[PDB]
């Protein structure tokens, strides 16, 4: 019995998985082509636990899983058996999204909170967490993506169907807004950033309203540019979308159950490939 | 609701609920479609043909020389595949031509190259076309025009001879000439044309076809054969440009270029952009940007394997953009056939140094345990592969997997706490030694063998789980094997359970 899981997770090597459901139960499988074999369950949230993501391995065996409780949880494997070794719930409202930066940044956490609220919980000497929260949008963040970078930036989608550009700064010590982006008349759901250091940057977001925009910076300093993937609505209302890190690849994952990918041209328009 | 997200071996997982997680590990469709690939073998005698050398910028491999020719792939493929045809006539038009035997100055060596490379080109042309002229000349009923057909496919002894045969011995022997470029002879061909084509009051229409190509300018002109154009293969045409047509006067290039002028060729077909390539010598990459636009007759690798050969045989120019281009994408593509050595290896053929280091060091740290298998992975991590890169990935897949030796090459502190049997200790010292945090020194250097700033030390280390007390029931034990007075009664000055014991 596993009929509707919300989300799921590989690590760095890929041999271990990480789904999370409805139930409020976290999985841990070690693949191995077919086989999945169940190693694990983790019973400690208190609602459907809407996504999961390891960090960084660098950092040991840690997964950061946030759930409708409220409550993101940081969990860590320990001679093989898991342990819930902290917790962050400064948001008043159900966690949607949860994802670690670049290893470079140290062991940073970017939650997601429909409070309207975006955190970066770091982790200490003593392990213990380091808040430092932002609001970032009115009436809720449905996700909120990292940015690679060698000046961090995230990207964070929005229920007032904004898309925001934050940026560090040392004189604020709190992530500083750059940069919003409009273009969307229904909840932003999922919000990318491309791992392609390459002449430019890309973004996708997808959105309730059937719309993916790419959203793609020439440099530092030119705005973006707006660009509706395909100018027809999608048979239905479309949730993730994720970039490629070898090639730029677009996935987006709409509620018509089958994920459709999408490249660019040398037109610099986007073009189905499967 | 659905989702799906790409995968750091980039791949996707997807909602499916006939599997046993809830989730599906889909092998991303790859549009790599060329067997060889997969095979090891290919890979290894292709980096024989390689000269890897590190960059002026960073310690990152990136090629210095390559001996790959288009004629190198045509082994590990079907001489009957269309293929082969592209692979093969690319390697005619571009591929180096050697001539063994010396010559009296290099003037006249670049002018006998041209005439081999010229009779190969036409010689695999009237390959091609073969079959469509050898039907064409069954079903003649008319001799005069089966002796066109033969001058088709380039035979002027068979055509000299049906001429001879059919009683036009005349043409028979006007035939005899084509071939040699004897521009007195075009001159006079023409000159019978205009005065045939000024009042004339019948010429026979296969005769004139013959007149015609022995003018040197067999569409170029006034008595055209372009009308054929819709009676032949564009690639048989051409061949009568080629074979014809003023091959002295002309590079190879420019005479296919003024063929290609007259008539144009079908946007999708290969073989066709192929000539328009060879033709476009002054802006190959113009076109071959135009021609990427316009078609995909040319393939992610093929495209790749052409800029390449072309790049390090001199034979043409590329930016380092659009060559970094077609690398990045066959490279990209590899990687999503799960071909990590190959992809590496394509990934050193970047010109911008940037780029290479991180792709190459992403993807070896990414992927460290696959690439260390067999000696034809040996020789791949012996491309150039930075040693640093390599056990630094190394040390990463050890930490994550539950190492020492690399990290010796915060994080060293909790190494320690791992470890926590002497002669370990003692190298591990020696490496700290080597590379010279300090209380766990000093907490060595006691170990190793004063005894209160040890103790200081040891009790700042404490105030910075199980091995720590593990560490200091250790250091209690040897205390207490010291005072065995006053002088340890005055440093002193379960855990709680032990320091009641000691008082």
């Amino acid at each position: 019995h596993n009929e509707l899981i919300h989300d799921a997770v590989l690590d760095y090597y890929g041999k271990r998985l990480a789904t999370c459901s409805s139930d409020k139960t976290i999985k841990i499988f070690e693949v191995e082509g077919e086989t999945h074999k169940l190693i694990d369950t983790l019973t400690g949230h208190e609602g459907p636990v809407w996504r999961v993501d390891w960090a960084h391995p660098k950092f040991g065996t840690i997964l950061a899983s946030c759930s409708y409780d409220g409550k993101v949880l940081i969990w860590k494997e320990e001679n093989g058996r898991w342990s819930q070794i902290a917790v962050h719930a400064v948001h008043s409202a159900s966690v949607n999204s949860v994802q670690w930066a670049p290893h470079e940044y140290g062991p940073l956490l970017l939650v997601a909170s429909s409070d309207g609220k975006v955190s970066v919980v770091e982790f200490k000497e003593n392990g213990t967490t380091s808040p430092i929260i932002i609001d970032a949008h009115a009436i809720g963040v449905n996700s909120a993506s990292w940015a690679p970078a060698t000046s961090r930036k995230f990207v964070t989608g929005g229920a007032d169907n904004l898309v925001k550009i934050w940026k560090y700064n040392s004189d604020a010590q709190t992530y500083v807004l750059e940069s919003t982006l409009e273009g969307h008349s229904d909840w932003v759901r999922d919000v990318a950033w491309s791992p392609t250091v390459l002449l430019r940057s890309y973004l996708a977001s997808v959105s309730q309203d059937r719309t993916c925009i790419i959203w793609t910076q020439d440099n530092e300093q030119g705005p973006w540019k707006k660009t509706l993937l395909k100018e027809e609505k999608f048979p239905d209302v479309l949730w993730r979308a994720s970039w490629s890190l070898s090639g730029n690849v677009l996935a987006l994952s709409g509620g018509d159950n089958k994920v459709t990918l999408w490249k660019e041209n040398l037109e610099g328009k986007w073009e189905p490939a499967g | 609701y659905t989702f799906a997200k790409f995968s750091t071996g980039s791949m996707l997982l997807t909602k499916d609920i006939v599997g046993k997680s809830g989730v599906s590990i889909k092998r991303l469709p790859t549009e790599l479609q060329r067997k060889f690939l997969f095979d090891d073998v290919y890979l290894d005698k292709e980096i024989e043909k390689v000269t890897i050398e590190a960059r002026k910028s960073n310690p990152y491999p990136q090629i210095s020389e390559s001996s790959l020719l288009f004629k190198d792939a045509l082994d590990y493929m079907e001489k009957t595949s269309s293929d082969y045809n592209l692979w093969k006539l690319s390697s005619i038009l571009f591929d180096p031509v050697s001539y063994p035997y010396k010559t009296d100055n290099d003037q006249v060596k670049m002018a006998l190259l041209k005439k081999e490379r010229h009779c190969r080109l036409t010689s695999w042309i009237v390959s091609q076309i073969g079959p469509e002229i050898e039907e064409k000349i069954r079903n003649s009923s008319n001799e005069i025009e089966q002796i066109f057909l033969y001058l088709l496919l380039n035979d002027v002894v068979r055509a000299s001879k049906l001429a001879i045969e059919s009683k036009n011995g005349h043409l028979s022997v006007l035939i005899s000439y084509l071939g040699s470029n004897d521009p007195r002879i075009r001159d006079l061909a023409e000159l019978q044309l205009q005065k045939w084509s000024t009042g004339g009051c019948s010429i026979d229409k296969n005769i004139s076809k013959i007149y015609k190509l022995l003018s040197g300018s067999p569409f170029e002109g006034l008595f055209s054969l372009k009308e054929l154009e819709s009676e032949f293969s564009w690639l048989c045409l051409l061949n009568l440009t080629l074979c014809y047509g003023q091959i002295d006067e002309y590079s190879l290039e420019s005479l296919v270029q003024s063929h290609l002028d007259k008539f144009s060729l079908p946007y999708d077909d290969p073989i066709g952009v192929i000539f328009q390539l060879y033709a476009a010598n002054e802006n190959t990459e113009k076109l071959y940007k135009e021609v990427r636009q316009r078609t995909n007759a040319l393939d992610v690798q093929f495209c790749w394997y052409l800029i390449q050969t072309l790049r390090f045989n001199g034979t043409r120019v590329f930016s380092k953009e659009t060559s970094d281009e077609a690398t990045f994408a066959f490279a990209a593509q590899l990687e999503f056939a799960q071909l990590h050595g190959h992809s590496l290896f394509v990934s050193c053929f970047l010109n911008d140094d940037k780029a290479a280091e991180d792709t190459i060091k992403r993807l070896v740290m990414r992927e460290i345990t696959l690439l260390r298998a067999s000696t034809n992975d040996h020789i791949l991590n012996r491309l150039k592969i930075p040693s640093q890169l390599i056990f630094n990935a190394q040390a990463l897949k050890d930490r994550y997997e539950g190492s020492e030796v690399q990290n010796l090459l915060d994080l060293a502190e909790m190494a320690i706490v791992t470890s926590l049997v002497q002669n370990n200790e003692l190298k591990t010292l020696r490496e700290i030694l080597n590379e010279f945090v300090s209380i766990n020194v000093f907490e060595v250097y006691l170990k190793l063998v004063q005894e209160t700033i040890d103790s200081l030390i040891s009790g700042m280390k404490i105030f910075y789980v199980a091995a720590c007390c593990n560490v200091m029931s250790q250091e209690i034990v040897s205390k207490i094997l010291e005072k065995n007075k006053a002088k340890l009664l005055e440093l002193p000055l379960q855990d709680l359970m032990k320091c009641t014991y000691k008082i």
